[PDB]
């Protein structure tokens, strides 16, 4: 159908760290700057880990969360500082 | 290959810089302020840094237009949204800050559109506070109320009753006419303009009411209040998701528990939480009829409304159409359908889009009976699509504060040199008006008001009933 437009991927960009570029892929996969990565990924600020072992969760600082973009159910949590 | 055009120059990915933002991040006028992803450039030919692409033309200056409704606007051009003008100076629209005049409504039997804009469903059968000012920590000037009977299920039943309580008064209306049970003190602000299909009704500097003689209640307020009111229409603050603050000072999520907080009689019946569904009672398990109603409510999305659909979203006014005329058992009067579309056409008229949607096989609205009392058929009354509501008459010769630009209905039109009076149904020459001009100055046609209360020594009163050039003597206090 033409009335069926789902989300495939989402791209996150953190100018605070390297001006990097995270990418949540159509699976539960993540790819920083082209490089696939094993979870967890404790860098300084951002943590990426599974939740139920079937869904990724980004957490930059204490003012940002995310959720799985595998089959297209992205979420965000923005704290009142924004 | 193709040597690209003169106005732009080709790029090459350097092997060192990862930031090869070249062909992939082609900056057009949309995506300049927006930030772009890029892996590496391509073997394309991109405009210089000082200019951008614009519909197969690398427009040089940063003068490219400012889009709205998917339409071009050159820099300097203006747009009129609401009561504000707005001109995209550089590349962003630059609007004024004159807040406009809000408007409740009662679209159909059981729906309500707040000031800030929130349609919700509330079928009730008691009397309810539509809007008031005595809210928390305020004086409490006006207390417009509304009251319905047999109106939980829309039908040819559900006549509304409206009791408005301003300046210690009690003027109320039902069954077509308006009735004064208690006249109010400052009669100067009072006014009634029975023009067309409506009863326009002013009450002050910053209050007005409209009534289509059948169900609709469109109270209009000015900039004066700005979070001084509350009721079923909300608080008039701009915030659009706090219009469910009940009387007990908390936001609720279910509107059927909201309006139950605003009933006057605290011992009548509170309405029942209906199980939610896309099909009302008649359209429940009658999927045949459910399509004949859906199609007929697509007049709201038709060739004649295409101009307004770009300004006013019809999706709110369509949900009301399917809801009302399912529940309504329309037999002789197809008014539970013809009144939900007129409510959309009038909103389209306020934004300057007059519409003629009404034909002989759909909601006819004749106007021939007013041209009957005279044996000679002069034929001045006509159905006019949207005519001005605030004109000059023998009863209201001066121009009034006009909250409504134009209105539907039967309008009397005759050649100039004649002015309309309502008692004698036809239009008549100006001299036949009972007009008053005492001691020279221009004013109304002899309003029944006692001017000059302020100063005793300057108590020089001059009434005028219809024509008399008289002045009355003041009774001294001593
Ligand atoms: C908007 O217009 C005002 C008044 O002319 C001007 O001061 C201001 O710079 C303009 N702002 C933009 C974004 O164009
Ligand atoms: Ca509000
Ligand atoms: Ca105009």
């Amino acid at each position: 159908d033409r009335d069926a437009v789902c989300t495939r991927s989402v791209t996150v960009r953190l100018p605070g760290l390297h001006n990097s570029l995270v990418k949540l892929k159509h699976g539960a996969g993540v790819a920083m700057d082209g490089q696939d990565v094993q979870l967890p990924l404790l860098k300084g600020d951002l943590r990426i880990q599974h939740t139920v072992t079937a869904s990724v969760r980004l957490s930059y600082g204490e003012d940002l969360q995310m959720d799985w973009d595998g089959r297209g159910r992205l979420l965000v949590k923005l704290s009142p500082v924004y | 290959s193709l040597s690209c055009r003169p106005p732009m120059v080709k790029l090459v990915c350097p092997a060192d810089n990862l930031r090869a933002e070249g062909l992939e991040c082609t900056k057009t006028c949309q995506n300049y302020d927006l930030e772009c992803m890029s892996m590496g450039c391509v073997s394309g030919c991109l405009c210089p840094p000082g200019m951008v692409r614009h519909e197969n033309r690398c427009v040089a200056l940063e003068r490219c237009p400012c889009f709205h409704q998917g339409k071009e606007y050159a820099p300097g051009e203006t747009v009129k949204i609401g009561c504000n003008t707005c001109v995209c100076q550089d590349r962003k629209w630059n609007c004024t800050d004159h807040v406009c005049d809000a408007t409740c409504s009662t679209i159909g039997m059981a729906h309500y559109l707040t000031f800030d804009g929130l349609k919700y469903l509330f079928p009730g059968e008691c009397q309810y506070v539509l809007v008031q000012d005595y809210c928390g920590s305020n004086p409490g000037t006006f207390r417009i109320l509304v009251g319905n009977k047999g109106c939980s299920h829309p039908s040819v039943k559900c006549k509304k009753r409206v009791t408005i309580l301003v300046e210690g008064g009690e003027i109320e209306l039902f069954d077509g006419e308006v009735n004064v049970k208690r006249p109010m003190k400052d009669e100067t602000h009072f006014e009634v303009v029975e023009s067309g299909r409506y009863i326009i009704l002013l009450l002050g500097k910053a209050l007005s009411v409209v009534w289509d003689r059948h169900l609709s209640i469109s109270v209009v307020l000015k900039q004066t209040y700005q979070e001084k009111v509350c009721g079923l229409c909300g608080n008039f603050d701009g915030i659009q998701n706090n219009d469910l603050t009940s009387s007990n000072l908390q936001v609720e999520e279910d509107p059927v528990d909201f309006g139950n907080s605003w009933k006057v009689s605290s011992q009548c019946a509170d309405t029942r939480k209906v199980p939610l569904d896309s099909s009302p009672a008649t359209c429940h398990n009658n999927i045949m009829k459910q399509t004949m109603v859906d199609s007929s409510c697509r007049i709201l999305t038709s060739d004649v409304f295409q101009d307004c659909n770009k300004l006013v979203d019809p999706e709110p006014y369509l949900d009301v159409c399917i809801y009302d005329t399912c529940s309504c058992e329309s037999i002789g009067d197809c008014a539970c359908f013809c009144d939900t579309i007129a409510a959309y056409a009038h909103v389209c008229a306020q934004h300057g889009k007059v519409v003629t949607w009404r034909t002989a096989t759909l909601c006819p609205q004749s106007c021939e009976e007013r041209n009957l009392r005279e044996n000679g058929y002069e034929c001045e009354w006509r159905y006019n699509s949207c005519a001005p509501a605030c004109q000059v008459t023998c009863q209201h010769p001066e121009p009034l504060a006009c909250p409504v630009q134009c209105v539907e209905g039967c309008h009397a039109h005759c050649p100039p040199g004649k002015i309309l009076d309502e008692l004698l149904q036809t239009c008549v020459d100006p001299e036949d008006c009972p007009v008053c001009e005492v001691a020279g100055r221009r004013f109304a046609s002899g309003k029944k008001v006692t001017l000059n209360p302020s100063d005793p020594e300057h108590c020089q009163i001059c009434h005028c009933d219809v024509v008399n050039l008289t002045c009355e003597a003041c009774q001294e206090p001593g």
